[PDB]
RNA sequence: UCGAAUUUGGGUAUAGGGGCGAAAGACUAAUCGAACCAUCUAGUAGCUGGUUCCUGCCGAAGUUUCCCUCAGGAUAGCAGAAGCUCGUAUCAGUUUUAUGAGGUAAAGCGAAUGAUUAGAGGUUCCGGGGUCGAAAUGACCUUGACCUAUUCUCAAACUUUAAAUAUGUAAGAAGUCCUUGUUACUUAAUUGAACGUGGACAUUUGAAUGAAGAGCUUUUAGUGGGCCAUUUUUGGUAAGCAGAACUGGCGAUGCGGGAUGAACCGAACGUAGAGUUAAGGUGCCGGAAUACACGCUCAUCAGACACCACAAAAGGUGUUAGU
RNA sequence: GUGAUUUCUGCCCAGUGCUCUGAAUGUCAAAGUGAAGAAAUUCAACCAAGCGCGGGUAAACGGCGGGAGUACUC
RNA sequence: GAAGACAUUGUCAGGUGGGGAGUUUGGCUGGGGCGGCACAUCUGUUAAACGAUAACGCAGAUGUCCUAAGGGGGGCUCAUGGAGAACAGAAAUCUCCAGUAGAACAAAAGGGUAAAAGCCCCCUUGAUUUUGAUUUUCAGUGUGAAUACAAACCAUGAAAGUGUGGCCUAUCGAUCCUUUAGUCCCUCGGAAUUUGAGGCUAGAGGUGCCAGAAAAGUUACCACAGGGAUAACUGGCUUGUGGCAGUCAAGCGUUCAUAGCGACAUUGCUUUUUGAUUCUUCGAUGUCGGCUCUUCCUAUCAUACCGAAGCAGAAUUCGGUAA
RNA sequence: GGUUGCGGCCAUAUCUACCAGAAAGCACCGUUUCCCGUCCGAUCAACUGUAGUUAAGCUGGUAAGAGCCUGACCGAGUAGUGUAGUGGGUGACCAUACGCGAAACUCAGGUGCUGCAAUCU
RNA sequence: GGGCGUGUGGCGUAGUCGAGCGCGCUCCCUUGCAUGGGAGAGGUCUCCGGUUCGAUUCCGGACUCGUCCGCCA
RNA sequence: GGGCGUGUGGCGUAGUCAGCGCGCUCCCUUGCAUGGGAGAGGUCUCCGGUUCGAUUCCGGACUCGUCCGCCA
């Protein structure tokens, strides 16, 4: 028959990693997770008590409870033509604080400091992030960097 | 008399119809499942807290 | 199985709350008395004519069943029942492994 | 009783190589694979002349033994049993499979027909590319027309295209000519049963000094 | 439980069936289709393990047939009074509760304790009845 | 076959789960493996057939789970109708930026596991065969193992490495910062946790593009046999074969082209006029150049357009161009 | 049941049936008997036939095997 | 005359009773039947690097086992190889060195684990009580399994801590009925006491066809509703198999590859074999063979004209145009 | 800058073979009455810091060292792949257009950094 | 038709590449309800080719025998 | 073609992750009857895996004996 257990399809996803296997390090324990916290999943196969379904490997959630060993984060899951709302109890082996949105509160930052800095001024301050441009006009020179012809080449084996 | 056993075909083109629609996210969301040491002492916190702005704004 | 004929655990007796000493036993059913309701409509319902009037099981599959043990505290004689997993034998009777020993 | 080369020319399935998930099959009918003058050195035989595909095709083990057997026979008339290296460089590890049914009048009482349709192992077959080389042989420049028409003859036991080309490498190296020529002048190849180690910049000095003495010797 | 069920072709040769509430023992299998359409028939042939009686029961294949649980255990004896055999366990345990046999199993075993050899007897329990098939002698621990 | 176990008239007896049978399930009023008549009875049917006027607008499904379920239902989905609360947003089958997650394609095997070709150098209290040896944990060759440095080829259920395409989250006002209130939680401790008071920051308020209104609720129809094409892919020698993944179609759809055709190419449709085209074509059928330009081919079975209606290995001082 | 005459109808009662004037507690209903109980009731003893034990029966249904040695024997 | 309170008769009770009555006699399925379980589940793979994903796909497994093989703590390091020591050798016990796990962890497989999750020792029962929340399957129902807490009461350790069975992924079961534990609480409805009975909360007795009927056959005497969703003809796709034809040439042929043949390989054709499939037909297309009669194909047996020979003649063989 | 105690990242830190180490600190080292544990005061426990020694541990250095780490326009815009065509080819498969882009290999360089507290010629 | 195996003295039967026994009867010896003993004869190992040095033995082909599977409605 | 069973010393077989009995060959004892004790004898059909260990547990292969292979 077929089988679809709690954690069929796992072999590569739960395997450790090369070299690095055995005992976790200590920063996944000094680690603070306050409610509110936006973190990722990425499960550890050397604990086996408060694992992650297959399913939540490397989604990515928000922290609505703190126990004493584990964290409760909510995911959005597409269950047929609509998101619903899981609630999970992961230990904290399993999670990690996601990076985009620590560099988001860097650019909140730090675009308030500009803001602040240039309101004393009004030199319109220009906020908003664009995208790339295209590139302007350049005079390029050939002081020494007179051009090379290059013609395609014959046909060979090498073998 | 064998038939189709399974298959996904169109059912992405039915959930998209109506769309997937994101959940609607609210202000204050629910406390079910928050640890009950901490609901305990919260409520008190916002009695107390209650209590204090009556005073102030009474 | 092998199952300890004594067990400390906890006794909700409403004056322990706590554990105490537990003799355990095995459940046993106990006879199916007669003048209990259902047996008194099946009676009624099998008089007459009609035949066998209720279901009767034939497609037996388990080999097994669930061995409940009855424990009794010692202090105030409250009883309580647990059940184990299917075991093909068990026994209440302590004859404790023992490692380094031969065959 | 064997089913024609066309039933399972192409590569239509994944690799099904002999493991133990398979634990039955028959045994290959190649079975030598390096001939001729084996025994040679490096520097005897400095001409290779390669057998290569052209196709994405599979290579029967029979056919790879019906070709390695040509060859050597034509070789071994024209120009003498010790005067070439021939070395078959593909190797049979893809098993094929054959649902057998029943050649009987009136089979379909007893067939049930494609129900249960796995295979049993019958043969082992050599999955190549494009551009993937089957045959090599190695020999002096005094052979070369004999070579040719040795891979010439052996052709025609095989299925699809194959080219004949004249490898521009020393024998069975993978250096030019000139360039293991100013090598070999030197004394950082050093030989082997067959082959040739060369030196290299790296490693202990020692070890590097106890063997190939003659380029140190400058 | 003491008894368990088993299907009919799931059944074989040598094993031990439930017919008519007695443990028997097959000797015979044979299976027949009912109709050309229909499934096969089996056709048990069983011998009585206590009594020695032959009982044959046909039933469809598909169907569960009782099981017993047939338990052979070692002894050595004691001693033979009154029909009764008194037997000694390992770890020391005895029993005298079963019976004597009565054919001339029960008589080769009555001259064999006559004449003094050190006997070892099987007995057989199957669905709460028990009773003595067998004796040998200890080739060594004398 | 024809003097009888003969043929036959009339009278009479046996009545329907009953009769009668020299036995065929035969006969019992053209009815018999249970007669005929009336009633229950308009018996039940998940099964077959049919189902009656017009126009307008919207518009499917052959999929999930359970069922003595597999020709049927329930349930979710798709659809319609009625709307309700609001007024440009708590949006988006899309991109960018930042940040995750993955073990396929590829690659690798002088990297682990496993398979595998060939020699080389060593190890014999530490192999086996021969020959020389009184024999010898003797010798000399040879052959096997094991080790060392190489070498050839591989892996759906091998792997150090590792894409592309898909995929999670974030891009603020429900935000950031400052100050200090509550608590029975927590701390050695106004330490922290959570929710707060008061104050400051507004149109470049925090990337792009578009928004066709956004959000919400009730109720109910039909459907629950699908099939085809490109790409990935499984079983099979293969199949207009069987089974999956993503998308687009046909079913449900006409129109121009492919002579012809459900699915291919182009393009989706109110009634008309003018112009321009798509795919396909312009000797004649047939609307449109027997146009222009450079070559090739002569077939005593030429060739002529994707899907598509077939041809291979091997050859040819046929002819052309090359190395 | 077999199917004139003639000539014969062998072996097997284990099984399934059928049949005994055998022997007698194993199974063992209702009524009846005894004990306990305040009673409903519960528990026992006793317990007919038939099963179970013991015989017969194949012109009853039926059945009529293997391994060695030298057709024969084991 | 006989018989006699026995037969008979009436009502209950046990046996016997296809003589008769009523009914049943699974599903999936490359047609059905036999076979198997793909029917409830688990591991790896197919599976196309989120998730999901089929086939009677491949390789396997489950209906158990364990008072420790659960919980806590402490000490130690395994498989293997090398070198040694009386009996003692290939394998008995002891000693040292090397040893990233090449061992072990109840079982199938895959993950995980080295002052441990392994081996040995010490103490225990958290395999306890009370109800909630969450994850997987999913309708976001049930069942099973699991996760993190709260309120107690415990175990262990110096302690931090750890523990709500087994290192993780499988190891299992509704309504009705019976029975047990708890509350010793509620009710027996004219009022009480005591038995008895019925309720409430939590378990057990089991449905493996595993969201859970109580169930043997035959029909060639057969019937009905349907089905080309489905088999037995032809036809159509395919050509494994059957038949026929090539290419290459190790050899046979005294000598000599090819007069005639031709191994090991390999490319095709045909639909006069048999399979495979299920597209059409089940409100019917008359399924053996023979007789009769016409036409077509050529892969030519004979006749016509030729080429080759291991063609002297005769006879024969190979081949061409030829139906 | 050396050393110790507690660490973070967990080989640029590991492994093999040599060499060096002032001061201080670690270490080996001396002892068995007491607590405690062993077949064995070897490990563990306790006592002294006395009798001694850098021999080892430890730290650092060396090696065209093994390994590991970083980079390259080194291989290679290669393999692979998203999209497109009434493109080629009997087919197998392959070119082109708009995009993304490896691994092995080769070469070059490197061989622990650092937090808190104490202490040192 | 195809597949698989088989072939020894007059008969049965043993054979690893280096034709033996038993039975029939030839002779001799030996004696009721007829034996035994001793020396005998007896093969082109089914046939034909190649390998070897020599094939019963190895291989290829042919013959022969014995098994197994096969048409339709 | 498929499924099931089968191989243990000469025979009967049994079995825990090779035993007896009857055969065989000796020796001893005592009839009417005997009996006892020794031995030679088994790669558990074969080959692998698993397991401390396998007759036993599993897989593959051989032999033999069975049972099906039907509707058209
Ligand atoms: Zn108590």
């Amino acid at each position: 028959g077929k089988s679809h257990g709690y954690r069929s399809r796992t072999r590569y996803m739960f395997q450790r990693d090369f070299r690095k296997h055995g005992a976790v390090h200590l920063s996944t324990y000094l680690k603070v997770y306050k409610v509110g916290d936006i973190v990722d999943i990425k499960a550890n196969g050397s604990i086996q008590k408060g694992m992650p379904h297959k399913f939540y490997q490397g989604k990515t959630g928000v922290v609505y409870n703190v126990t004493k060993s584990s964290v409760g984060v909510i995911i959005n899951k597409m269950v047929g033509n609509r998101y619903l709302e899981k609630r999970l109890n992961l230990r904290v082996e399993h999670i990690k604080h996601s990076k985009c949105r620590q560099e988001f509160l860097e650019r909140v930052k730090a675009n308030a400091a500009k803001r602040a800095e240039a309101k004393a001024q009004g030199v319109a301050v220009q906020l908003k992030r664009q995208p790339a441009q295209p590139r302007e006009s350049r005079i390029v020179s050939t002081e020494g960097n007179v051009p090379q012809t290059l013609a395609p080449v014959p046909y060979e084996t090498f073998i | 008399a064998k038939s189709k056993n399974h298959t996904a075909h169109n059912q992405t083109r039915k959930a998209h119809r109506n769309g997937i629609k994101k959940p609607k996210t609210y202000k204050y969301p629910s406390l079910k499942g928050v640890d009950p040491k901490f609901r305990r002492n919260h409520k008190h916190a916002l009695h107390g807290t209650a209590k204090a702005l009556a005073a102030a704004k009474k | 199985v092998n199952v300890p004929k004594t067990r400390k655990t906890y006794c909700k007796g409403k004056t322990c709350r706590k554990h105490t000493q537990h003799k355990v036993t095995q459940y046993k059913a106990g006879k199916a008395s007669l003048f209990a309701q259902g047996k008194r409509r099946y009676d009624r319902k099998q008089s007459g004519f009609g035949g066998q009037t209720k279901p009767v099981f034939h497609k037996k599959a388990k080999t097994t069943k669930k061995v409940v043990l009855r424990l009794e505290c010692v202090k105030c004689k409250t009883r309580a029942q647990l059940t184990l997993k299917r075991c093909k034998h068990f026994e209440l009777g302590g004859e404790k492994k023992q490692k380094g020993q031969a065959l | 009783a064997r089913r024609p080369a066309r039933c399972y020319r192409y590569q239509k399935n994944k690799p099904y190589p002999k493991s133990r998930y398979n634990r039955a099959v028959p045994d290959s009918k190649i079975r030598i694979y390096d001939l001729g003058k084996k025994k040679a050195t490096v520097d005897e035989f400095p001409l290779c002349v390669h057998l290569v595909s052209n196709e994405l095709e599979q290579l029967s083990s029979e056919a790879l033994e019906a070709a390695r057997i040509c060859a050597n026979k034509y070789m071994t008339t024209v120009s003498g049993r010790d005067a070439f290296h021939l070395r078959v460089r593909v190797h049979p590890f893809h098993v094929l499979r054959i649902n057998k049914m029943l050649s009987c009048a009136g089979a379909d009482r007893l067939q049930q027909g494609m129900r249960g349709a796995w295979g049993k192992p019958h043969g082992l077959a050599a999955r190549v590319d494009i551009g993937q080389i089957i045959f090599s042989v190695r020999t002096k420049d005094s052979n070369k027309d004999v070579v040719v028409e040795g891979l010439r003859r052996a052709r025609y036991k095989f299925p699809g295209q194959q080219k004949i080309i004249l490898s521009k490498k020393w024998g069975f190296t993978n250096l030019d000519r000139p360039e293991y020529l100013k090598k070999r002048e030197a004394g950082e190849v050093k030989d082997d049963g067959a082959f040739v180690k060369f030196l290299s910049k790296k490693g202990s000095l020692e070890n590097n000094i106890r063997e190939f003495p003659e380029y140190f010797a400058a | 439980s003491a008894t368990y069920p088993m299907q009919c072709s799931a059944l074989r040769k040598n094993g031990f069936v439930v017919i008519k509430s007695r443990p028997c023992k097959i000797v015979d299998m044979s299976t027949s289709k009912t109709g050309k359409h229909g499934h096969a028939k089996v056709h048990l042939v069983a011998i009585d393990i206590f009594t020695g009686k032959k009982l044959e029961d046909l039933s469809p294949s598909t169907h569960n047939m009782e099981v017993p649980v047939v338990k052979r255990n070692e002894y050595q004896l004691l001693d033979i009074d009154d029909g009764f055999l008194s037997l000694m366990n390992m770890d020391g345990d005895t029993k005298d509760d079963v019976k004597a046999p009565e054919g001339e199993l029960g008589d080769s075993l009555q001259t064999a304790f006559d004449e003094g050899k050190d006997l070892m007897v099987t007995i057989i329990s199957a669905m709460g009845e028990e009773a003595a098939i067998s004796f040998k002698e200890a080739a060594r621990t004398d």
